[PDB]
């Protein structure tokens, strides 16, 4: 279930509102609220939220309270307003997920069949989106882990709204074909060179970290076998990609060639029109 | 089905009344009897 | 109408099975919260009851309200089966009893011990010194079995009121059958 | 006692959720409560707003439900800080923005209860992010006819306020009601995200995966050069041409800019090729 999490955008700042409406205590150090969404179909899609009371507890994370009032209240009055918004699940800032979530899950479960978390940041950094989509389901894992009861990560998108970045982009914007290939290039070579390597430095430092305080090294099968996935190029030495010679490398030179050929036909259209711009119409001294 | 307010293609739905039509399709009745005025001669025999 | 609002600890066990008290121990243990609603009730109609089990989860059964129509379907399918968990709860009682809006109703807890909880008599006494400082008074009436004599409860209710303090008595369960209403006399008679 | 060109500033969440919520309800002229703060007479900010559910009354301020105003405002006292409300918010789909005598009725009563009384009135016509069509009236009163309505001590905010000016149809109706000017409310945090969430999320920013290519580019890149190949030859008969008397030749035939983006682009494909991968 829970295919995909779309999140429309005005739940998206809900969050960080919320977070500066209790900002004045920091002692929470997240924002829980209900989330409040349509299953229209496997896709989820998170609509008009709103923010229960509850507070996390350093001893044991045991000490966690919901409001049933405040969860039953508001989502009655909010389903008034609209019949297709139901709950479909919970919101939480705090992107470390404390041990608590999963108990305070079981109550989320409880109020919604197929329910889910979303792990939203108000603070942005870089890369990827800001929500985080888990969903706690129990389990016997085929390996033979004892319990198998945990978070699974689900894909996350964002809604479609119209009217809603005139408040924001624009100030700024940038939708040109001016800045592709210019910086497009550069933000991609700026994570995948290090965001993906930090990723998979993470497993080369479990290999002994994962041994000192991660599950295993050794342990949940996408470990190795969807780095095998990523590993469909052998990695190391030969590699047969671009090693190809008779294959991709004479591609390569047919397909640059033919782009290249352009642009020899191109300087000619650009030169001649700026002689045409300048030598004669600049050139005016009536 | 076109939005009232957006006035996009909502869904596709195909309900006509059609009276005329129903004229022109299959409004004529079949008589079960193999010989109401008899006379089969041919009818049943050329005709068929 | 003196303004209070209790947060009522139940206990859903194995333990809570057995009917030693009345014919079954939970209904006896129904039946003690439904004396105390009324008699808050009977004090104030804004006065608000909640309740939520110590055993094994340690959640909010319900929210605390001035009608006790809610109390009732709570305790109605309380299910009885897990292992009592008392220092979870207690913490969790006075707490909610600080999360409720109207601080202003006095804060108090009636707590149900139905099987000898295993934590360290330190530990419960730590949370009883953290329990004076809030000052939120808490009796609690041991039902059907309880750890013998209640020894760690008796120090933890003296920590809790210590130095001339309320002293909420604490009822250890009379052993054998009890009577609901000689269970609900001692809080009517002192809290 | 002296009115001037107050502003008025919408926080993104309000602004987001009276879209929202009058779009579903455009065509019945939904309504709800702007829970604004009166900080100074100067300045009014509103920080939130709440959609009323739908009432079949309309409009009208009987249509309001008191005792949803007071449950809700029970709500937002319990989680975070709650706002008097500055005024009444709703949606007219037909007029744009426009005043109406039922709505200065619901107007007075909301300017009885407080003072600003703000009214705001969004609506259907839109732009993805460049409509605004949202405007907001504050009615002066008859007895005030006689004083000057609006006294001004700074002349920039009334050059300001003159630059939206009026509308056609509002200034049918512009008498008993002036026009305030509203502008967003300082976003910061907020406008990050959003800004995050522009170019990596609403517009396509992978990223990780961000950079057809070598397929279906052999087609364009003939069919645009094909297309010059044509245009070209108005730049032949310009230049061919005494042009003694200026005449248009249709030329800025341009389509280099577009070719050289295309065929550099897939060309830095070499960079995927033998950088980003082996
Ligand atoms: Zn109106």
């Amino acid at each position: 279930a829970v295919q995909k999490v779309v999140v429309h955008p005005l739940v998206l700042l809900s969050v960080v509102d919320h977070f500066n409406r209790i900002g004045k205590v920091g002692n929470q150090k997240r924002v829980v609220g209900v989330l409040l969404g349509s299953w229209q179909k496997k896709v989820l899609d998170v609509s008009n939220s709103f923010a229960v009371p509850f507070d996390e507890d350093d001893k044991d994370d045991s000490v966690w309270f919901l409001d049933h009032d405040y969860l039953e209240n508001m989502y009655g009055m909010f389903k008034k307003v609209n019949a297709r918004e139901r709950i479909v699940g919970w919101y939480h800032t705090g992107p470390k997920l404390h041990k608590n979530d999963i108990a305070i899950n079981e109550l989320m479960k409880r109020y919604c069949p197929n329910s889910v978390l979303v792990i939203i940041d108000v603070k942005p950094k870089d890369l990827g989106l800001p929500t985080e989509a888990y969903i706690s389901v129990e389990e016997v894992h085929d390996d033979g882990t004892p319990t198998s009861k945990t978070f699974e990560h689900v894909t996350s998108e964002i809604g479609a709204e119209e009217a809603e970045e005139v408040g924001v982009e624009h100030l700024l914007r940038d939708i040109k074909d001016t800045t592709v290939g210019t910086l497009s290039q550069r933000i991609t070579n700026q994570v995948h060179g290090l965001k993906g390597l930090n990723s998979k430095l993470l497993d080369i430092r479990s290999y002994l970290e994962k041994v000192a305080t991660g599950k295993l090294p050794i342990n949940h099968q996408i470990i190795y076998q969807l780095q095998d996935v990523f590993n469909l190029l052998p990695d190391v030495s030969l590699q047969e990609f671009v090693k190809a010679f008779y294959l991709k490398t004479n591609d390569q030179m047919v397909v640059v060639y033919l782009a290249s050929l352009i642009r020899s036909v191109v300087a000619l259209h650009n030169l001649i029109n700026n002689k045409i711009a300048n030598r004669d119409a600049e050139k005016k001294e009536g | 089905a076109l939005d009232m307010t957006t006035l996009t293609i909502m869904r596709y739905l195909p309900r006509e009344v059609d009276p005329l039509v129903y004229n022109m399709s299959h409004e004529d009745p079949g008589n079960v009897s193999y010989s109401e005025i008899g006379g089969l001669s041919e009818q049943i025999r050329e005709l068929r | 109408m003196v303004l209070e609002s209790t947060m009522v600890c139940v206990d859903n066990s194995e333990y809570m099975r057995n009917g030693d008290f009345l014919p079954t121990r939970l209904q006896a243990q129904q039946d003690a919260v439904n004396i105390v609603c009324h008699s808050k009730t009977r004090s104030n109609p804004e006065n608000n009851v909640g309740l939520i089990t110590l055993a094994n989860d340690c959640e909010v059964l319900t929210t605390l309200t001035p009608d006790t129509g809610r109390i009732l379907s709570k305790l109605h399918t309380v299910q009885p089966k897990g292992k009592i968990t008392f220092c979870t709860g207690i913490r969790v009682a006075h707490l909610a009893l600080k999360h409720r809006q109207g601080k202003n109703h006095k804060m108090r807890i009636i707590a149900f011990v139905g099987s000898p909880v295993e934590d360290n008599e330190k530990d419960l006494v730590k949370l009883a010194k953290r329990l004076k400082k809030e000052k939120v008074n808490v009796d609690i009436i041991n039902f059907g079995e309880e750890e013998v004599n209640t020894e760690k409860l008796t120090a933890f209710v003296n920590t809790l009121n210590g130095k001339d303090g309320t002293g909420s008595h604490l009822v250890t369960v009379p052993p054998g059958p009890s009577l609901a209403d000689a269970l609900i006399s001692s809080p009517i008679l002192a809290g | 006692a002296v009115d001037t060109a107050e502003q008025v500033y919408i926080s993104s969440l309000a602004l987001l959720k009276m879209l929202k919520h009058g779009r579903a309800g455009v065509p019945m002229e939904v309504m709800g409560l702007m829970l604004g703060e009166f900080v100074d007479d100067y300045t009014v900010r509103v920080i939130d707003v709440f959609a009323m559910p739908q009432s079949g009354t309309g409009v009208s301020v009987e249509a309001v439900d008191p005792v949803f105003q007071a449950k809700m405002l029970d709500m937002l006292k319990q989680t975070g800080r709650p706002e008097m409300v500055v005024g009444w918010y709703h949606s007219h789909p037909g007029f744009g923005c426009w005043l109406s005598g039922v709505d200065i009725n619901t107007q007075q009563s909301f300017e009885a209860l407080s003072e600003r009384a703000v009214a705001v009135v969004v609506d259907p016509i839109q732009s993805v992010k460049g409509k605004v069509v949202i405007d907001a009236f504050r009615l002066i009163n008859a007895n005030m006819m006689v004083l000057g309505h609006e006294p001004r001590q700074t002349t920039s905010n009334l050059g300001h306020l003159n630059k939206p000016s009026i509308q056609a149809l509002i200034h049918g109706l512009n008498r008993h009601y002036y026009s305030i000017t509203i502008n967003y409310r300082k976003n910061e945090l907020e406008q990050k995200m959003l800004l995050n969430l522009h170019k990596k999320s609403w517009m396509e920013g992978l990223t990780l995966q961000d950079y057809v290519v070598k397929e279906m580019l052999e087609l364009a890149k003939n069919y645009n050069k094909a297309v010059e190949e044509e245009d070209k030859m108005t730049p032949e008969q310009l230049a061919i041409k005494n042009v003694g008397k200026q005449d248009p030749k249709r030329h800025l035939e341009e389509h280099v800019d577009v070719l050289m983006t295309s065929n550099i682009v897939q060309c830095l494909a070499a960079m995927l090729d033998t950088v980003v991968f082996k």
